[PDB]
């Protein structure tokens, strides 16, 4: 099949082509793994909550590190709250409070300007995207932690 | 900086936004003085001393050197408007710049750019929908009057302004002479098939329309005739020179007695071709290739005209008009070469005319189809070039009017009506898109303001009068006919422009609005610039 | 990340990270870099407290192993015969770009393409070289179209 | 860094641009206005190659000047367009354009928009044309005395007036010998068949027009005759020698006899070629290419005279004069292509150089003009004057109408416009009169060059033209009095006046529409 892309400028044509490629790759990801998950920052906040709970179980220095991992997952919701002109502290606190007492599909609604169920707004994404992102990020950090020198060569 | 070793320069935040806006504004300020029947022209001089006189937005923006991207976007916008439609290349830049300025005024307040973008899109869609109520069907009017008025309106503000009637009649006749007979689902009018030639000399009122075709070429030799009454025309696409063998073939001689008969053959083969052409009664032969001096003698003796180095497109137009057939070779569906008399065109007269110390060729009254050409006279070369550029606009406008049977008033009636309607319609949204729609409506109002300012009139009072009249038109249905009162610039008062005869195709307005909105949206989204250092 | 020219050797790895995601998913190229940066930021306090980098790496691996399980437990199965879910996923992936306003035109097309190239009964992956994108200047973004045939430029 | 948007382009706008354009145009007009009328003085100019131009023609002055302001370039261009279109009047057009542009800033400085001035000028041009056509006078072209009078009136201003009765005759004859009708009804007076040859020395009174042509060539071999009474002439476009083909020809020989054999065949070729000429029994052979020595041998054996390497233009003129036509293959030479209209072929020496004259033609349609004189500069000026005279003759032959000179036409048109303008209302009344009063700069200048009182003569002439039938009164440019052009006899063609007025008005209209300038924009 062929797609013909039209536009009034070269730059907008390039951006349109990139966007169409994004959508095509998303559908391909959905084909690869028949699984769906809720967007809008819900996975990150739930991950932070559950890892904070899990940290209490562990004992020793390891516990501290796990807690740090959890605190590094709330950057995505906070950013989503900042870009929309919302208050990040209140928004993230409300997200955590609502995720800690039941329903796990809460998220940031920019149309409503607040916090609400995310499936009612019909924003979803594949699971492979999140899983691959987390795995690659963790592997890259582990690789970076192994370095202790810089040498200038020819 | 410190972080992000980039060996470039980075700008972020309102700063870059403001900078971008200023760039756009500058471009508008270059052309704002060339809009309307009162605006004047521009002179451009390069580094070596060539002078170009023009008031065409596309030409000015193409000849300038620009390097800020936010201005190159507008330059390409003007080029696209020229390609798609062919008129209104100055108004679209003004509209886009004003939209960008009014949107930045809101974005300086804590209004998110996405809301402005959505409001702009909604306003553009609704304005395009509403314009289809201001239409006039040209078949309802008398067709010739509508066409003449459209052409004369397009021609105003150009060097051929006061001569609007003469050139309007010429343009309408030339366009009607080119109408082609398609499948008959819809007729088509292929403009730029009408040749335009320039020759300085007599006054511009001595420009002529030729019912036929005009070639900027001269006869091959001074011994040939220079006028044929009943013309039989053969069009060729190959050179008539003494034959040479191709790269693969070579001559090796071991017996001297066989040399001479070879050297004759090279001079004979081509002759045997020419006779085949001349045996069918052909008088005029046109060739895109060259003709040797040895071959010109056959035409000279036979009493015929031969023209060499004819452009391909001119040959295509001549062959299509006169009914002839273009031949790249004489070979047929058998092994031999023949020339038949059924592939000859017929013309009622062929002349070589003299114009201001040079010569050119006229082919008059072709029989297969009608064709046209225009010869433009002026004081010098700059004037003639400006007239050609002006005439192209009128030809394109008349083509658009004929293809799409609808016209729209001019002078600023559309802008005032749309501003009133969109300002009224913005109340129903009741959101942050209301502000964006109101700014769209207020930005549409820059055209009548510029028109009044260029005429050195009171812009504020005149625009207020227009808005009051159109407001009284939108309510109180018994006065619906006030939606056509435009603007009169030679006296400074409104006047009914539909009866006054100021018309324009609706496609101009539609495409200008769409393209301007797209450009404003695509520029309104940038919040960070990174400029890398040269290598 | 590719169009800039990052000079630091560490920052020259993050770009590669994004590349990897583009190969695997085609979406979430920004989120992976954000997450990597946040983890490396959180590592500083642990380094100051006297933790050894090896312990940090092991704890990050443990946290990743728990997070994958949590995310998998979040998910929800989908079937390719439901076009509404595919449309929702595509329009979610498409509403962050300049062409969001044209989503009601670009969302179905994409889906259509992916359903005209694969065999849904046995599809295990998609070849995107079977879909050709042609860029043509002129018009507006509202003029993109889907051709079930052949398009040539010469 | 240096944030820029247009890369060092220089922009100017406002009233300063209009004032600068008008000032530049007036400055251009100021250089020339001393060269109008029968009392003009010459100017000498130096060209970049070291020569000298001592001239009086307006175009010859303007085209030798380098300038930067675009308005001056426009003025020079209109000068050269006037020169090309009609050939005369390249001084009055510049002065008229300058005056018409000068009388406009008075309205521009009184907050009046340029478009109003443009409309007024365009309205006035049509009335100028109609009034010019109203006072025209027809001329009979079969009266030679009247034609000589017109040509003389055209050349009383230039430097060859001291020999006017000579030059006039020359000009007339030349034109009458080139008027030519051919297939169809197309008549032409093409001036590429009237060649001017200059030979320094002698005296100017020996200049003449030959019934024939004249070339700078000599016989190929000394034994050829240099004096033939009634020659038959064939013209060739090819070379009488053996040349190579172009089909990548090679020869491989293995036998003793082949080499010499090949060298013989070439000669045999030449022989048959020469025979194909001798079959027509001619006396003169003219070719544009070379001639081999063996061909000269054969032709001399056949008692022929040969010339080599004549230019294509000279061959075309000889063909048109003697009555032959050019042939490129001798095998296709007929009797109809042999020219028998000549009456003498002679070869003389003119100051250590050989020249060939083909003269005494029965009815030639091409001619040559032989000029003698003191040096090169004088002959160049005489050539320019002869060009002016012949162009005037052609113009009068293509359009037999006449209008009075000396300023009668300008004052008549000005009076007509002034009388017509009092029937109009509105602002456009005032620019409309201005152009009318801009037509009085032609008589005034004349008076200033004669050395008379312009303030009294102009008002006397204006009062004289107010009467009912005085449309032919003007200024005697040699004494400084008022005289009727009927008795003085200064008449000029209508085409020159029409072109002058049209070009001047259109140049003013073009220059009134500029509003800003942009420079240094890299193409
Ligand atoms: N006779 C007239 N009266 C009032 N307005 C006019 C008249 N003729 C043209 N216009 C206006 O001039 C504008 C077009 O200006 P123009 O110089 O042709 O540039 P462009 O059409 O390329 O934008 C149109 O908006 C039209 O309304
Ligand atoms: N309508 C929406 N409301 C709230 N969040 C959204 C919406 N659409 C997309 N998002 C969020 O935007 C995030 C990423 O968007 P995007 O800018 O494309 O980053 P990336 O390219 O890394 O995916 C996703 O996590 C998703 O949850
Ligand atoms: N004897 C004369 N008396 C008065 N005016 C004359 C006389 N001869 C020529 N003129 C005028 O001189 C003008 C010609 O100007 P001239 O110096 O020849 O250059 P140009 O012909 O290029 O203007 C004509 O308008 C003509 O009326
Ligand atoms: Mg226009
Ligand atoms: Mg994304
Ligand atoms: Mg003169």
């Amino acid at each position: 099949v062929t797609i013909v892309v039209r536009g009034s400028n070269k730059l907008v044509i390039e951006e349109a082509e990139r966007s169409i490629h994004d959508a095509l790759c998303v559908i391909r990801c959905l084909v690869k793994k028949r699984a769906l998950i809720a967007g809008g920052g819900a996975p990150e906040i739930e991950l932070a909550l559950r890892l904070t709970e899990y940290s209490r179980t562990l004992s020793g220095m390891e516990s501290y590190c796990v807690r740090a991992f959890a605190d590094a997952m709330e950057v995505i919701p906070s950013t989503l709250a900042e870009n929309a002109g919302l208050n990040p502290i209140s928004t993230v606190t409300e997200l955590r409070n609502r995720h800690a007492q039941g329903e796990k599909t809460a998220g940031i609604n920019v149309r409503k300007g607040g916090i609400s169920n995310i499936l009612e707004e019909l924003v979803v994404q594949p699971l492979l995207v999140s899983v691959s992102a987390l795995t690659l990020a963790t592997e890259t950090v582990r690789s970076i932690l192994k370095i202790d020198d810089v040498v200038n060569t020819r | 900086e410190g972080p992000l070793s980039v060996f470039g320069d980075r700008s972020t935040g309102e700063t870059i936004r403001s900078q971008n806006v200023m760039a756009a504004a500058s471009i508008a300020n270059i052309v704002k003085s060339s809009l309307g029947p009162v605006g004047l022209d521009k002179m451009l001089v390069d580094d070596i001393g060539d002078v170009t006189i023009t008031n065409d937005g596309a030409t000015i923006l193409k000849l300038l050197e620009v390097e800020h991207p936010a201005a190159k976007v507008l330059c390409e916008l003007a080029d696209l408007q020229d390609k798609e439609v062919g008129d209104g290349t100055t108004s679209v830049v003004i509209i886009a710049a004003e939209l960008l300025k009014n949107a930045d005024e809101l974005v300086k307040q804590k209004i998110h750019p996405t809301s402005v973008i959505s409001g702009y899109r909604l306003a553009c869609k609704e304005a395009v929908r509403y314009i289809n109520e201001n239409l006039i069907v040209n078949t309802d009017e008398l067709g010739r009057d509508c066409l003449i008025n459209a052409a004369k309106t397009s021609m105003s503000s150009k060097i051929i302004g006061i001569n609007g009637d003469f050139f309007a009649n010429m343009v309408v006749d030339a366009v009607l002479a080119i109408k082609y007979t398609d499948i008959r689902g819809q007729p088509r009018y292929p403009v730029n098939s009408v040749n335009i030639l320039k020759a300085h000399g007599r006054s511009q009122m001595e420009s002529m329309l030729i019912s036929g075709y005009a070639l900027n070429c001269v006869v091959g030799s001074q011994g040939m005739p220079k006028r044929i009454v009943n013309a039989k025309i053969a069009c060729l696409d190959f050179s008539l020179q003494k034959t040479k063998m191709k790269l693969g073939v070579q001559v090796v001689i071991t017996d001297p007695e066989k040399l001479d008969q070879i050297r004759q053959r090279e001079s004979d083969i081509t002759k045997e071709r020419i006779q085949k052409i001349l045996a069918t009664g052909a008088n005029v032969i046109l060739t895109t290739g060259g003709i040797d001096d040895m071959c010109l003698k056959y035409f000279v003796e036979a009493g015929a005209m031969a023209v060499r180095r004819v452009l391909k497109r001119d040959l295509k137009r001549i062959a299509k008009a006169s009914g002839a057939t273009i031949l790249s070779t004489l070979a047929n569906l058998e092994g031999e070469e023949t020339f038949e008399a059924a592939m000859l065109g017929q013309a009622e007269e062929v002349v070589q005319e003299r114009i201001c110390d040079d010569e050119l060729i006229l082919i008059k009254n072709t029989k297969a189809r009608t064709s046209a050409s225009i010869i433009l006279r002026g004081a010098n070369d700059f004037m003639c070039d400006e007239m050609e550029r002006s005439l192209h606009d009128a030809l394109c406008v008349v083509k658009r009017v004929l293809e799409s049977k609808s016209v729209v008033p001019g002078g600023g009636a559309v802008e005032a009506a749309l501003s009133i309607y969109l300002e009224n319609y913005a109340t129903s949204m009741g959101s942050r898109e209301q502000l964006a729609i109101a700014e769209f409506a207020r930005s549409l109002l820059v055209i009548p303001n510029t028109l009044a300012v260029n005429a050195a009139q009171d812009s504020t009072d005149l625009v207020a009068k227009l808005r009051a009249f159109h407001n009284e038109a939108q309510v109180n249905p018994e006065r619906k006919n006030l939606k056509w009162i435009g603007l009169d610039l030679s006296n400074g008062k409104p006047r009914d422009n539909k009866q006054a005869g100021v018309f324009e195709p609706t496609i101009v307005k539609v495409k200008s609005l769409k393209f301007a909105t797209e450009a404003a949206i695509t520029i309104l989204r940038i919040d960070d610039l990174i400029k890398l250092h040269p290598e | 990340l590719k169009q800039m020219q990052v000079l630091h050797p560490a920052a020259r790895m993050l770009v590669e990270l994004s590349k990897a995601q583009d190969i695997e998913a085609g979406d979430g190229t920004t989120s992976v870099v954000i997450i990597a940066g946040s983890l490396l930021d959180s590592c500083t306090k642990l380094l100051q407290k006297g933790i050894h980098p090896t312990i940090i790496s092991e704890s990050f691996q443990k946290a990743l192993e728990k997070g994958i399980e949590i995310l998998t437990d979040m998910s929800r199965p989908v079937e390719l015969s439901d076009r509404e879910t595919l449309l929702n996923s595509a329009t979610t992936s498409l509403n962050s770009k300049v062409v969001s306003q044209y989503s009601s035109l670009l969302s179905p097309m994409s889906v259509n393409a992916v359903m005209k190239v694969i065999d849904p009964a046995t599809a295990t992956s998609v070849d995107l070289r079977d879909i050709k994108i042609v860029k043509k200047l002129g018009g507006t973004i509202d003029d993109c179209e889907l051709v079930e045939g052949l398009v040539l430029t010469q | 860094p240096v944030l820029v948007l247009s890369q060092n382009t220089k922009r100017e706008s406002g009233r300063k641009v209009q004032s600068g354009n008008i000032n530049a145009a007036k400055t251009i007009a100021d250089i020339i206005r001393t060269c109008l009328g029968p009392k003009s003085m010459m100017k000498m100019l130096l060209d970049p190659m070291g020569g000298i131009v001592m001239t009086n023609d307006g175009n010859a002055i303007l085209r030798e000047i380098q300038v930067q302001h675009p308005a001056a370039k426009s003025m020079i261009e209109i000068s050269r367009t006037q020169d090309e279109e009609v050939g005369d009047g390249t001084t009055s057009v510049i002065i008229l354009a300058g005056e018409m542009l000068s009388v406009a800033e008075h309205f521009l400085e009184q907050q009046m928009h340029p478009t109003v001035v443009i409309s007024a000028y365009r309205k006035a041009l049509d009335d100028m044309i109609s009034t010019l056509k109203k006072i025209s006078i027809p001329v009979d072209i079969s009266d030679s005395d009247m034609m000589l009078n017109i040509i003389n009136s055209s050349i009383t201003t230039k430097a060859i007036s001291r020999w006017s009765s000579l030059a006039c005759n020359i000009a007339l004859d030349a034109v009458k010998m080139v008027q030519f009708e051919e297939n169809g009804r197309k008549e032409i007076d093409i001036k590429k068949y009237a060649r001017v040859e200059k030979i320094p020395g002698g005296i100017i009174e020996d200049s003449c027009v030959l019934r024939g042509v004249m070339i700078n060539k000599d016989v190929t071999h000394p034994r050829m005759r240099r004096y033939i009474k009634n020659p038959r002439i064939v013209l060739l476009d090819s070379s009488l020698e053996y040349k190579k083909g172009e089909s990548q020809t090679d020869i491989e020989i293995t036998r003793e006899e082949d080499f010499t054999r090949i060298l013989q065949m070439e000669e045999e070729y030449i022989q048959q070629l020469c025979e194909d000429i001798i079959q027509l029994k001619p006396d003169v052979v003219i070719t544009e290419k070379g001639i081999s020595d063996l061909a000269q041998h054969y032709l001399m054996r056949a008692n022929i005279t040969a010339i080599r390497r004549v230019r294509k233009t000279d061959n075309n003129r000889i063909a048109r004069a003697c009555g032959a036509r050019i042939v490129s293959r001798p095998e296709e030479l007929r009797e109809d292509d042999v020219g028998t209209g000549a009456g003498l072929l002679e070869i003389k020496k003119i100051g250590d150089e050989y020249f060939t004259f083909i003269t005494d033609c029965k009815d030639p349609k091409a001619c040559t003009i032989l000029l003698r004189g003191a040096s090169k500069e004088i002959l160049s000026e005489v050539e320019r004057n002869l060009q002016d005279a012949m162009q005037v003759c052609r113009n009068v032959l293509l359009d037999p109408q006449l209008v009075p000179g000396g300023g009668a036409s300008e004052m008549a048109v000005a009076h007509a416009l002034t009388e017509k303008s009092k029937a109009m209302t509105g602002v456009e009344q005032w620019p409309y009169r201005a152009v009318a009063q801009a037509l009085e700069v032609i008589p005034r200048t004349l008076i200033q060059n004669c050395g008379a009182s312009t303030i009294r003569l102009l008002t006397s002439l204006r009062a004289k033209h107010t009467q009912e039938n005085c449309e032919t009164w003007g200024v005697n440019g040699e004494t400084g009095t008022l005289v009727d052009m009927k008795e003085l006899g200064i008449w000029e063609p209508l085409a020159v006046k029409l072109q002058t007025y049209k070009t001047a008005v259109e140049t003013a209209v073009l220059l009134l529409r500029i509003d800003d300038i942009v420079s240094g924009h890299k193409k």
